[PDB]
């Protein structure tokens, strides 16, 4: 008997020293894993040679018409790109008008990056709002793309339209 | 004697039970898992993630199991689950908020949505989350 | 029987005992996470582009 | 090879994604194939129509 | 509050906690949505600022 005793009291010693040091493990790695996605966060889609950048993030595509921008875009999560759209504004849009540049995007006719919905034409109704200076029409779309054995970017690739003013 | 030989076996395979997943909480540079404990009820996550969609306001339009990653781990197997619901992108950002927030291991990773209405004559956003929990082996 | 317990020993827990204890652990263990939560995030910032276009 | 269905024409409306330059419209069929005495293949056949980006 | 209003409570949305939002405190966000007259909702808000 107590030999196994013994056996059993230094089995459970570390069956126990080890489940205490798990929950510390743990939630030091939850917290590397916010950590990582804070280093990424300040960081990407889309290589360019700039020394200031204008914006938080760097965004793909950016092309405008004097009343409205429609912009092409990137950012880390449902984070960095909610913390963007929360910038501009919020809006319930409603009756949309069809015109020839929806088809110019999907002819591929007008040079963009078809992940993207299309559009740039309606009427809006502000949901919420945080520059004064700023109509975003809604988040027209958004697509977290992973990338492959090659390479990554994992981040959402997105699509947003804003008329500012004046 | 026989009470202690009980003992062996109960520490020991608890012993098995530590390798297991202190081994694998001290993974390194690849992929990264969040922490893992025992959770072992599904059922109650897919009826929390059904409450907080509701507590939302968003329509869960499909939630869809996954199959095992028996390649995924060797100390577990990751069942993911799809989730498949609607509304408008303050709720979305809501609804994955709180599952970020919740009691369980229902780790969110790789998030899409779009708008569903194909004339676009009013604001819907359709969402579709992948998250996932791991179960043991 | 067994009495208040059996005799002088008390008896019989031999097996009783020996095919109980248990076999504990006791699992003095499994419970609750804090879990634990990362940082974030590095940017000062600049301008270059979107000086220009904008 | 007309195993395949036909077609090329359509509009789409996307519920996964995975590269942001590609547009798959969906698997548009996929039979496997297993073969004969003579020989085999075994595996699916299939086809895919996938408008990209510009 | 917002019924004795005569407020429409169209949505109520409970947040996320803030994490970082204090070291000894986890803020709950509560976003509101309730239609009505000016004078109703300027009521609304003095009510559950006096709760």
């Amino acid at each position: 008997t107590k030999a196994r005793i013994a056996e059993l009291e230094k089995i459970i010693g570390e069956v126990k020293n080890i489940n205490t040091r798990k929950a510390e493990v743990e939630k030091k790695l939850a917290v590397l894993d916010a950590l990582r996605k804070g280093r990424s966060g300040p960081v990407r889609m889309m290589d360019a040679l700039a020394s200031a950048t204008p914006k938080k993030v760097w965004v793909k595509t950016f092309s405008e018409n004097n009343n409205a921008v429609s912009i092409d875009g990137s950012a880390v999560s449902h984070d960095e790109v909610a913390e963007f759209m929360r910038g501009l504004n919020g809006v319930v849009w409603t009756p949309k008008g069809m015109g020839r540049l929806v088809d110019r995007r999907r002819d591929s006719k007008t040079a963009r990056v078809e992940m993207l919905t299309s559009d740039a034409t309606i009427e809006e109704f502000p949901e919420a709002q945080v520059s004064p200076f700023f109509k975003n029409i809604d988040l027209q779309t958004a697509k977290q793309v992973g990338g492959a054995q090659v390479g990554v970017p994992i981040l959402v690739e997105f699509k947003i339209t804003m008329t500012s003013n004046y | 004697l026989d009470l202690e030989l009980a003992d062996k076996s109960e520490i020991a395979q608890n012993l098995n039970e530590r390798r297991r997943e202190m081994d694998v909480l001290e993974q390194k540079l690849s992929e990264a898992l969040t922490e893992l404990p025992e959770q072992r009820d599904i059922e109650e996550l897919l009826a929390q993630i059904n409450d907080i969609g509701k507590k939302s306001g968003l329509e869960l339009s499909s939630v869809t199991p996954g199959k095992e990653s028996v390649g995924g781990g060797e100390f577990f197997a990751r069942i993911p689950i799809k989730m498949t619901v609607s509304g408008n992108y303050h709720e979305i950002a809501l609804f994955l908020q709180e599952m970020a927030n919740m009691r369980r291991i229902v780790n969110v990773n790789n998030i899409k949505f779009d708008s569903a209405k194909l004339k676009n004559e009013k604001v819907v956003l359709q969402s579709e989350f992948q998250a996932t929990t791991f179960r043991f082996v | 029987c067994e009495e208040p317990p059996a005799p002088a020993p008390p008896p019989a827990k031999p097996k009783a005992a020996a095919a109980v204890p248990v076999k504990a652990a006791p699992t003095e263990t499994g419970a609750q996470a804090a879990p634990s939560y990362s940082y974030v995030y590095n940017p000062v910032g600049k301008r270059d582009p979107f000086r220009s276009p904008i």
